[PDB]
């Protein structure tokens, strides 16, 4: 089952669909890891995401 | 692979940091010496991680 809820049953559908779902969740956790460490790093310092220090 | 105490570097990473903003020199070159070090430092201790 994917992440759009909708399911998927044969080989080389499911490993299509799971390469669609793994890409998606990298580029989430991307986002996720930015807002983080833009949070860390304005309390203590340095670089943020965007280059400003 | 004999000993590595980064309790004592995160510190010295955070203290250069701190001694980054809270020198008082009124000078102008040291001001742009202190913050390329300290810049490299935070990025080092994050780069490291």
């Amino acid at each position: 089952t994917n992440d759009d809820k909708e399911i998927a049953v044969e080989l080389g559908n499911i490993l299509e669909s799971m390469k669609k779902d793994i890409k998606r969740q990298q580029e989430n956790t991307q986002k996720v890891k930015t807002a983080v460490s833009d949070f860390k790093l304005k309390l203590i310092g340095g670089e943020l995401s965007d280059g400003t220090i | 692979y004999p000993e590595i105490n980064i309790k004592a570097m995160n510190q010295a990473v955070n203290t250069i940091w701190l001694l980054a903003q809270r020198q008082t020199s009124g000078i102008e070159i040291i001001n742009d010496k202190v913050k390329r070090i300290s810049a490299y430092s935070r990025e080092f201790d994050e780069m490291m991680r």
